[PDB]
């Protein structure tokens, strides 16, 4: 019957504003596979501070 | 003290002791439906089973008959040909039922009786099969998949608005896809009483939503708030706060109902607020901000509020008091 | 004096006379779902064995023309391997058909015009086994067995509620699943007359059911009493008790429209209620408790009601004399 | 001087260029369910025609490549066994995408291309017998047989109810089957104009019926007549007779929609009436009467009506004349 | 700043962390339907390789665990007859599910585990069929093809009606099909705030449209102009000209709602706009005329209008003005 079913912070504790490797999986935390999608926009777009 | 409908929905009611019988062979399908999918599965798979060993034995009951088990004389040709064994008749019915028909066991015209019993197990065939289908159908074209994204704050808040008192409660679609016609019927349920005397027990009173329009038809796309003003005539209109809390008699049935996107159906979902989950001034904090050429539902936080103070008395006592300081 | 709607919602009226004749070929699948399930199983049997022995005769004719039950000589090939009777044909089509093909009568280059009727075969088979598994479909999902378990007394009773006298009638669903959008349309009927002097034999007047909100929906899950404020407007407003009687051109029709749950069609219930059914001054005993940790609907004395007097005079009476009394 | 919409629901309107094309291919299933029998029928017979010449072509060019047409050495195995002439592998392709598979031609490991080819037109040939199927379905499924039952009387007639002058017509539904929240929308339709001077060919004012709750819902058993009093709020307040006539631009545009009880889908019938057939003053003859234990709803003489004379005036001149008359 | 809707019905707002996870197996329905065709198509395809690979290792393996594929001795008899490679054993797969059965290949007594893997995969076979079949279905009876063709003109104008300011704009629909019970909901929304002081940042007005009888059904023939009176309970009423542009917080979301003729099922298109698409002070040009025997909808220049004067003041000033002139 008991889930012992959840407290995320990755995904509660970030809130919607992080930048970092926690989300991903150790893989990416090896190979920066969000890195990759981050580099992604720079292309497209000039970045902000925002 | 039980709750009417769970937080989640469920209708927590028992019938206990209903009159008559169910329905003659019709509540077959709907009781068929609406049912846990192993358990479906299960009585398909062993309708298919028994469906395929009842002309299983036939066609090797005939084959025993026609006296075609023991010669392998040369001169006699079977009803089908070569079958010897009980195993050989299933697999036999198998073939046919499903219409693979390999060939190496196949009727023949030398028993008008075997194609009888063909022609029935075809009949047979398309009858369940078609049966079968249409259920696995109906079944795959269910709602209340959707009815479960339909989400609702654990708490609903009065507040003030436009100088009055007014029962609120956010409303939530986790969804991309839209339902039609969401409608909403707040219907606040107690044991009540008429002034000739009589009481019963679940008394349900539908509180009108307050629309601009005054229907009860909402546009759900980003998760709003649901609210009721309370008027004079309102029964909300005696509440006070304090009178709230979790041995109070006194709950409000919330219901939507409305047109899945994809599926022509209609789905339903249900939720209740009883008097301690009714937060007295509080006021939703807006989830909703405008995102970088977006708007940002912040899903997240979905149901927290903040504490606003208030004239902690009757919505009477308020229009007492409002009266009383506009008349001076 | 015939009953408008049967209590079980049989609409008690013949037609007698349609001036012309039905749909062209569209009325055979709506005649086709609604109907008993053996004449309706039998229909569809007896078309696949038309379907059969049609293509049979067609096969065994073929068999004839190109000169091949007759000779056997070895040499020249069959339109269809091994057929040597009408028996032999029909296995065949059934073969065919069915998507069989057993393997040992099969169809063979020589004979093109069997290679049409093959292709014309399959073709028919394909399209009569999508009718006919369409309307399984839309049979098996049919509504109306739900319909039989929205139950409702066999008696009304009218009584005082907030100093008015209100006709009333108890609901009932037997069905844990649950309907949707349920809505009432209580409808008195009799044969009323303008002041000009028409009069019509099943006048219908819909009279309102009093709701918080004013509409007509409701949400029954413990069943419930639904009932009519008699106001000036009310053509009730003129009724007397004494004046209810079987013997009475009286009549109200009560009409439940909903959708099904599982099936996101809709159902409908009738139920009516003529003069002498009406009881006069009682109340339905409230049939929920408050169980263990749950609400009981004693569904056992589900329409059991119980005597209370009242003013024996008609609501005109009534506000003639509240007016007499409030104005002294 | 055209109709807007036909005596039998034809709405009497083209486009006349539209500006963008259609849908890109979902526009082929909602284009193919209303269509002609015939026409669908053929579509479909001739998209497996097509489906199966392909892969016999296929089949046929795959023996070919496999040099197996010619040898019949008895060494090399074919890609599939034992066929000699187009006409083999076109039966071939029809066994295989039928699911009869007699097995004298049968597919051989000798090459994988070709069992390729075999999965390739399994796949094909279920997606295409599923697209048949489910617009077969959609279309025996089909609605509008019933709309054509729901007759209406080829005149409508005014006459005076309640001392007021209001527009009425018979409805009549021939179907013992059961329509469900039958709801009507009178609709007055005619080139009017604002007083700022803007004017509009095809103008279209919901004209309300007159309901004792005031919605539009019916229950239509018996063939009963709907109708609108005319207040000074309708536009039909300024109408006289003899401003009536085939030349005179107006009609009222009736609609009727609400849910088969078999299919719970929804269908709508559509009727009008320009001025001429909107006959003054006359009343609709009751066409029932109390039959031997039953309602005789006598459908002969259905639209026949009695003429009734009135005041020959405006509704605005009737209540002028009324005041003057009632203020003396 | 962006758009709540897009002018082709995009709900432009993302969801950004829902808390919790999706249905637990029945999402895969919902999601399945609704997908782009050949993605669908291709998981379909996919679903029948891997049921046929799976089965076709399951008979490999058993025909080499009977010792079946080294000897060829002549005595012992098969599980499957004729099986050499694991190519054999896929034709054999495909053979029975696809329930074909050539013969070449066929299941025999002599080993009764062979008999239950039939029995499975033929179980299974029909269980993956009718699922696939009953996603084809739903998905080819999809809705929203319609809902594109459901057109508005990209701006919308205001004018003056009855003495009366009325934002106004117009509907189209391009199929001659019809869309029954079409409903609308013009509602309005921007970041509005209560006078206790809570902002919200969608806020959602539901601005009735203006109907003789007050509901909000529409009967779309010939393509309309829908409009709302813009009273003093109207939000709008605050509005003023050059107060609109693209800057300014304010959009009037459109919802039409209505039932598709052919499939009883419900689609909902959706426009909206902001404040400068409001073009103020304009009507648009009456696309319809009298054809030659029939009524002419040119559907070229659909949105175009004409530009007139007004009071270029707000609703309030209007009526300030106007009680200054009327009671002078
Ligand atoms: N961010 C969210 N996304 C989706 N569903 C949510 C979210 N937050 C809450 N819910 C659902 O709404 C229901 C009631 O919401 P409630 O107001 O209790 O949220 P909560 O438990 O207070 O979480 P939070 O504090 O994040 O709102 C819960 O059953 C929960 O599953
Ligand atoms: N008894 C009836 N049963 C069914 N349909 C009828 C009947 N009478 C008329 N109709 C249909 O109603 C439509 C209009 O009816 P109408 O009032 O014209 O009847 P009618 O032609 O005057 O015949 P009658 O004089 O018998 O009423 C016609 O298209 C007709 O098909
Ligand atoms: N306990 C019950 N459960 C289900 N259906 C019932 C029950 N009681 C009555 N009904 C149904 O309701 C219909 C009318 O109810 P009615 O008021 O006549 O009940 P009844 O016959 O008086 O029985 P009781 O006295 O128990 O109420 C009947 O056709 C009956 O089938
Ligand atoms: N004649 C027409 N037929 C069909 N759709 C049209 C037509 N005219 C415009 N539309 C559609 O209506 C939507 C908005 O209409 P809008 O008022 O912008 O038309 P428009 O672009 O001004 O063309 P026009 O000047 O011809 O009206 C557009 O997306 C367009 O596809």
């Amino acid at each position: 019957k008991t889930p012992r079913e959840v407290k995320p912070p990755e995904d509660l504790q970030d809130l919607g504003v992080r930048f970092l490797q926690p989300f991903v999986n150790l893989l990416s935390k090896g190979t920066y596979w969000w890195m990759n999608a981050f580099i992604k926009t720079a292309h497209k777009k000039p970045i902000d501070l925002r | 003290r039980a709750r009417f409908v769970s937080k989640k929905g469920n209708c927590n009611v028992a019938h206990k002791n209903i009159r008559e019988q169910g329905r003659f062979l019709q509540d077959v399908f709907t009781t068929l439906v609406d049912l846990k999918w192993p358990h479906t599965l299960l009585i398909f798979t062993m309708s298919f089973l028994c469906s395929w060993l009842l002309f299983a034995m036939a066609w090797w009951l005939i084959a025993f008959a026609h006296g075609d088990l023991a010669p392998s004389e040369g001169t006699a040709e079977p009803c089908v040909t070569s079958i010897h064994s009980f195993s050989s008749a299933f697999l036999f019915s198998i073939e046919v039922q499903v219409t693979i028909g390999f060939g190496g066991r196949m009727v023949t015209e030398e028993c008008p009786l075997a194609i009888l019993i063909l022609i029935v197990q075809n009949i047979v065939g398309l009858m369940i099969n078609a049966i079968m289908l249409g259920c696995i159908f109906m079944k795959t074209a269910q709602a209340h998949r959707r009815a479960e994204t339909l989400i609702f704050s654990k708490h609903a808040v009065i507040a003030l608005r436009h100088g009055r008192l007014c029962f609120m409660l956010r409303v939530g679609d986790l969804r991309k896809s839209m339902i039609i016609s969401a409608t909403i019927h707040m219907q606040v349920v107690r044991k009540t009483t008429s002034p000739e005397g009589e009481v019963v027990p679940l008394h349900q009173v539908d509180i009108p939503m307050e629309n601009g329009v005054g229907g009860n038809s909402i546009f759900l796309v980003a998760p709003l708030i649901i609210y009721h003003v309370i008027d004079a005539n309102s029964p909300l209109y005696d509440l006070a706060p304090s009178d709230l809390h979790h041995h109070q008699d006194l709950e409000i049935i919330v219901i939507l109902e409305g047109v899945v996107e994809t599926t022509g159906i209609t789905t339903q979902a249900r939720t209740s607020y009883l008097a301690d989950e009714i937060l007295w001034g509080q006021r939703f904090v807006p989830i909703v901000a405008e995102e970088d050429g977006r708007y940002s539902v912040d899903y997240s936080k979905f149901g927290n509020t903040i504490k606003v103070p208030t004239p902690l008395c009757t919505a009477r006592q308020l229009d007492e008091d409002h009266s009383l300081l506009e008349a001076l």
